[PDB]
């Protein structure tokens, strides 16, 4: 029934504070109500301290807030091996203490930021130790993969080719939200050249609410978490659908709000609205889980999708007749009281596996090689209990992820 | 996390008074007084530089290493001079002779054990140590000789904790000493092989940046030092604040050193406007990157326009959009694709604190690892050979128990260090 | 010229045979092994020569060492690198008992005859060193002292003026006792009793050749032959010890990274310049002369058919492959 969550890395914790904010906000549970159902991990105290100092302060137990006062380090190795090791036991202990207290759970919604130190490396082993301790569950990891041109860390690809290879054999379904391709939504679909990180987090904080929150909530067409990985992954690679939201309208500027289903659904497949710089440049969809919420007639959907199934410029995979999981919820979305989000009475949080990430992975893999080709910042991981092995042998890993996402599509 | 500053020599000392003059106001610490802090955030992280004893007396956790009494006796007899616990003053009333050999082998070598004693009292303070800040000049006895020894010992006691070095590399045009390249070539040698982050500052690169970028007509030393101390506060202490994307000495190290030599950077501050008039507030952000990435405004002597970058770290500290930050950095990376090296897809390390330098709206420290600093260790290494050939003032070194092979060693090492840095300019 | 690379697969012990696990390496022929697993890459790799399990200490020695003796006589620097995982065969190939003389004793016996033959044609004199490398420190094995101060020659070239190689040998007997002291002298972590690792270490011979007619003086041939027993890398995850074991393993890996930068650089510098950074480590600095121009070099990668050797062998072979592969 339930789904724990493990917000790892500063960013996975900032997004975590935001997804966690939107929750109580649509459940009538002010600052001090019930009890959360998650944990927070970081090797930099000052960030989890922002959850201990700032808003939502007493909504957590100091027991679901793990910190390693030591050092974060923007390197996978250190955060996986060397340092992040010391904390893992303690970390696990909470996702085994919080996993026991419940009643027949379904999995752990992991929140991490691919190209970090604590977000790449640590989670790599956290998810690692989970796939063994609870191989009988769901492991849906919600990632914030590397911006396509606007990366931060100098090494980013080293950290994100290493979180992918280690988690790949361990996740069930990896949601992906690209940090930069969200900013385009903040520029183009909301109008603001002032997007604080606090906003991208409200936005993932929205799409995510559509995933767990409202879907684990009753509705006219409920969709369990297992339902996702079933209806969403064609193959055992921990396949990485993309998140998209529909009524991303501005709560100030334009106002057509009343944008019946027939519109909000078409607004998902336009590439300028998908929280991912994986514009459907060729990538055939292979399965989409259209989660609706609010006032939606099942015929409006079983027609608004029918129109789409016959657009053909949306080309689905060959071996897939029908790849449209319609999930209908009741309660409309719930916007921040005065952020910048419109506030409609219906939305579409469509997510999907697309052959499109054949790109995004390629462009992120090629990055890695350019630096590994010169060893760049290699001495920073080797000196942290890694080897020429784990790099070169995690490169070969994703190589068969460029071929996998090529073979499962492009061919008939 | 924590650090323990080190005031080696007079210059590194004189600067210590300016580094601590600043930082303390950036932390509301009056002379012996406590946290008057205008806020409450300038205190949750102070531990990085201080210690709890009384309850109003957070003492700076530095070391004052000098063979010349009158110096530390000017820093201790002036303004904030009465905040250092007397235990910090590791004096050497000996002759502080201007010889690198006199402060590294003969006269400094005695005072060292009475230093290491305290560097351990302060490291074993509490919590977890990060590293040590080191200030000094590469142009004197107590600076380049004794201060380079202090580190060669520190890096044997804690090869885990980092080592930032703030060196006052010998300024080109005029040398404020004569043997200068001797004291220098010999300390850079030790630096390339112990510290792992160096921030080289030039008394004349400052004068320029302080007489034309501040219309300041009478740039006293107190000013140069003040400007420098403004950067080393945007580096360390700063990132020991919150931020949308914070780093810390390691992130700065682990993003900025592609190759283990250590590599030396070139710091640059952001809002560098003359007082009254120029308070243009053209600080939206494109104005800070405009600033930091120009030639002039690099506290180094060399001009970045003369050589690629390997890494950059714009350590901003002032509320700004993670879009207009992460964006600007890009166009900067593409307008100047020429000088930025290519085998690093993203040279730049964007870093973003929240709280800005007390009285300002928005700043950003710049920490450039350009290959342009090749054209300085060249300079130093030249001045060496031109005089080493004739053994100029060498009898002051050998006559202090030195070696004719020791000078050879350092020059060649630091001269190879030039070579290597070119391997990436190409 | 090029550095030679070879691989040696050991033979599974009895205990592993009982396990009867799948074989990760298959040797097709003298030149080429295949990397498993077979129901992967399935990339065949061609070496020059493969050493079987079968080869004891006669065959291994003679093949690799014999062509270095010819370059030895030239008096160009020769070098042999021996690698191995724990239980790879490390001792067996390099040494064995007196009973089955491996490379070292057969160099000692054959090259002792080499000293006899060479000495006859030109008077020769030889000495040998056993140097270590622990915590980035050189320690003479024959006397433990503080590490040698490093200096450079005027042109270039790193020297340790801690050079000693304490005592030369008139015959086999003296060296044999030194070999007992060798294992003790190397600084090892308190490992399992079965496994023992050096920190990092080497061995050197010194050739100074003078014609019979020529004095000492006049042109001399100077050769050095270095025989290297590289240490193994550590893993943080495998080790779990870390701490002092962590620091030693980081130091080994940094010396290994510098060597590998020179190695790949050497292949590129077949089209190369000064670019090859010898300076990156003390090992590579010691080796400045020896990796060498037209020096002769060989790498012996030791590996096992063992199951644990699966990872270790695959990683080392990929790297060995990179020495043959890497071109711009
Ligand atoms: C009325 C007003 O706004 O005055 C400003 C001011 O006029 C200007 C010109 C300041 C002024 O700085 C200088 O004139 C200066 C003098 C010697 C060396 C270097 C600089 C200022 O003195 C400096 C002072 O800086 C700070 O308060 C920061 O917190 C800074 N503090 C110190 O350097 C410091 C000075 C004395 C005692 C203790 C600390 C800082 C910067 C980085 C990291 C930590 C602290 C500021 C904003 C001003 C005055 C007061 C006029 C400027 O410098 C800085 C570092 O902010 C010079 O260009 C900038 C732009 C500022 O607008
Ligand atoms: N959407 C979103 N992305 C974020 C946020 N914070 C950081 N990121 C992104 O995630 C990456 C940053 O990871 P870091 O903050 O450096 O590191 P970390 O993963 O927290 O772990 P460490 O490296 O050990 O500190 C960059 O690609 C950022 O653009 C956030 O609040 N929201
Ligand atoms: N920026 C700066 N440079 C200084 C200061 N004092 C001396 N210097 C520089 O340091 C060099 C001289 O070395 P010095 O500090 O006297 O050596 P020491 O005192 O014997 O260790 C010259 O290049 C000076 O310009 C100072 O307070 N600030
Ligand atoms: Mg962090
Ligand atoms: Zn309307």
């Amino acid at each position: 029934r339930e789904c724990i969550s493990i917000h790892v890395g500063q960013a996975g914790v900032q997004i975590g504070n935001a997804c966690w904010e939107l929750y109580c906000l649509e459940h009538g549970i002010q600052p001090d109500g019930h009890v959360p159902r998650a944990v927070f991990v970081d090797l930099e105290p000052t960030v989890i301290d922002e959850v201990r100092t700032g808003t939502y302060r007493q909504l957590f137990h100091p027991e679901q807030l793990i910190t390693g006062k030591e050092d974060a380090a923007n390197n996978y190795a250190r955060g996986h091996y060397t340092i992040g090791k010391e904390i893992i036991d303690l970390v696990l202990d909470r996702i085994r203490k919080l996993a026991d207290q419940c009643t027949g759970l379904q999995g752990f919604s992991v929140f991490h930021s691919f190209g970090g130190g604590t977000g790449s490396g640590f989670t790599s082993l956290l998810m690692e130790r989970l796939s063994v301790d609870y191989g009988k569950k769901s492991k849906l990891e919600f990632s914030i993969y590397p911006a396509p041109q606007v990366s931060t860390a100098v090494v980013e690809p080293y950290n994100s080719i290493l979180t992918t290879h280690t988690t790949l054999e361990h996740s069930d379904c990896a949601f992906m939200v690209d940090n930069e391709a969200i900013y385009d939504i903040c520029r183009r679909n909301l109008d603001i050249e002032r997007p604080t990180y606090t906003n991208l987090n409200r936005l993932i904080g929205q799409i995510v609410s559509s995933i767990t929150a409202s879907l684990r909530f009753d509705g006219a067409l409920n969709v369990d978490l297992t339902e996702f990985q079933t209806n969403l992954v064609p193959y055992p690679r921990g396949h990485f659908p993309l998140a998209t939201y529909a009524p991303v309208i501005s709560a100030e500027k334009a106002y057509h709000e009343q944008l019946s289903v027939a519109e909000i659904t078409n607004a998902c497949f336009e590439p300028a609205n998908q929280m991912v710089k994986c514009d459907p440049r060729h990538g055939k969809y292979m399965a989409c889980c259209l989660l609706y919420r609010g006032d939606v007639v099942p015929k409006d959907v079983n027609a608004a999708i029918a129109t789409i199934k016959t657009k053909r410029t949306i080309q689905f995979v060959d071996w897939c007749p029908t790849g449209f999981k319609v999930g209908i919820n009741y309660e409309p979305p719930t916007v921040v009281p005065g952020g910048d989000l419109a506030k409609v009475q219906r939305a579409v949080c469509m997510l999907s596996n697309t052959t499109a990430i054949a790109e995004a992975w390629a462009r992120l893999d090629h990055k890695f090689d350019l630096m590994y080709a010169k060893r760049a910042f290699v001495h920073w991981y080797v000196g942290e209990g890694m080897e020429e092995g784990e790099f070169s042998e995690a490169r070969e890993d994703m190589a068969a992820l460029e071929k996998d996402y090529e073979e499962v599509g492009v061919d008939s | 996390r924590e650090i323990v500053h080190i005031q080696a020599g007079q210059c590194g000392n004189q600067i210590g008074a300016k580094f601590w003059e600043v930082i303390s106001d950036e932390h509301g610490i009056d002379p012996t007084g406590s946290y008057h802090g205008d806020s409450d955030l300038q205190l949750e992280r102070i531990n990085v530089y201080y210690n709890e004893a009384a309850g109003n007396k957070y003492v700076p956790r530095a070391i004052l290493v000098d063979l010349e009494p009158g110096t530390m006796d000017s820093v201790r007899s002036g303004p904030f001079g009465q905040i250092f616990r007397p235990d910090n003053f590791v004096f050497g009333q000996s002759g502080a002779g201007n010889n690198w050999a006199k402060g590294h082998y003969t006269e400094g070598a005695e005072l060292v054990d009475s230093v290491l004693d305290v560097v351990r009292k302060e490291s074993e303070s509490c919590d977890c140590l990060q590293g040590f800040q080191l200030t000094h000049s590469l142009g004197g006895g107590t600076g380049s000789g004794m201060g380079t020894l202090l580190i060669s010992k520190i890096r044997e006691e804690y090869p885990d904790r980092i080592m930032n070095t703030f060196s006052v590399v010998p300024s080109p045009k005029v040398s404020d000493t004569v043997v200068e390249p001797y004291n220098a070539t010999l300390s850079v040698h030790q630096l390339v092989e112990n510290t792992d982050e160096t921030y080289c500052i030039d008394n004349e690169a400052l004068y320029d940046i302080c007489f034309r970028t501040l219309k300041l007509t009478t740039p006293t030393y107190g000013d140069l030092n003040h400007l420098v101390s403004a950067t080393m506060s945007g580096v360390t202490t700063c990132l020991r604040f919150p931020g949308q994307l914070n780093a810390d000495l390691r992130k700065l190290a682990v993003n900025m050193v592609p190759f283990p030599r250590l590599h030396f950077f070139m710091p640059g501050f952001a809002p560098l406007t003359s007082r009254g008039s120029q308070q243009y507030r053209a600080l939206t952000v494109p104005e800070l990157t405009q600033q930091m990435f120009d030639a002039k405004n690099m506290m180094a002597a060399c001009d970045p326009r003369h050589g690629r970058y390997l890494t950059v770290a714009a350590v901003f500290r002032g509320r700004m959009s993670m879009k207009e930050v992460d964006e600007q950095m890009l166009n900067v990376q593409n307008k100047n694709s020429s000088y930025f090296v290519e085998w690093i897809p993203n040279n730049v390390k964007t870093a973003v604190c929240d709280i800005p330098p007390r009285g300002l709206k928005m700043s950003a420290t710049f920490i450039g690892n350009s290959t342009a600093i090749q054209e300085l260790f060249k300079r130093i290494s030249e001045q060496f050979t031109a005089m080493f050939r004739r053994k100029a003032f060498l009898h002051w070194y050998t006559g202090e128990g030195m070696d004719e092979m020791e000078f050879t060693e350092a020059e060649s090492n630091m001269n190879d260090l030039v070579s290597e840095y070119q391997q990436y300019q190409d | 010229h090029h550095m030679k690379v070879v691989v040696r697969v050991r033979p599974e012990n009895t205990k592993e045979k009982a396990a009867g696990f799948h074989k990760v390496v298959h040797v097709v022929d003298k030149h080429i092994l295949v990397f498993d697993p077979k129901q992967n890459k399935d990339l065949k790799f061609v070496f020059d020569a493969v050493f079987d399990e079968t080869s004891t200490q006669s065959e291994v020695f003679e093949h690799t060492t014999k062509p270095i003796l010819r370059s030895f006589l030239n008096g160009y620097n020769c070098t042999v690198l021996a690698y191995g995982a724990t239980g790879a065969g490390k001792t067996h190939t390099m040494l064995g008992s007196a009973d089955e003389p491996g490379v070292m004793y057969l160099t000692m016996l054959h090259l002792y005859k080499c000293m006899d033959e060479i000495k006859e044609e030109k008077i020769c004199s030889t000495a040998v060193s056993y140097l270590e490398v622990y915590n980035e420190q050189i320690r003479d094995l024959l006397v433990n002292s503080g590490p040698l101060a490093v200096r450079e020659d005027t042109q270039k070239g790193v020297v340790v003026h801690g050079l000693t190689l304490h005592q030369p040998k008139s015959s086999e007997e003296i060296l044999h006792l030194l070999d007992n002291g060798n294992k003790n002298r190397t600084q090892h972590p308190t490992d399992m009793n079965a496994t023992s690792s050096r920190s990092h270490a080497v061995f050197q011979i010194y050739l100074r050749q003078q014609d019979k007619t020529a004095s000492i003086n006049q042109n001399v041939r100077i050769a050095k032959m270095s025989l290297i027993d590289l240490a193994g890398s550590e893993r943080a995850s495998t080790s779990g010890a870390k701490g002092t074991r962590f620091v030693e393993g980081t130091n080994i890996n940094r010396s290994l990274l510098a060597l590998g930068n020179v190695i790949n650089a050497l292949a590129d510098s077949k089209r190369k310049n000064q670019h090859i950074p010898y300076r990156n480590s003390k090992l590579t600095r010691l080796l400045k002369d020896s990796l060498g121009g037209n020096c002769q070099t060989i790498m012996i990668a030791a590996v096992s058919p063992s199951s644990v050797f699966y990872d270790d062998t695959y990683n080392t072979l990929k790297y060995a492959n990179r020495a043959k592969d890497i071109k711009s």
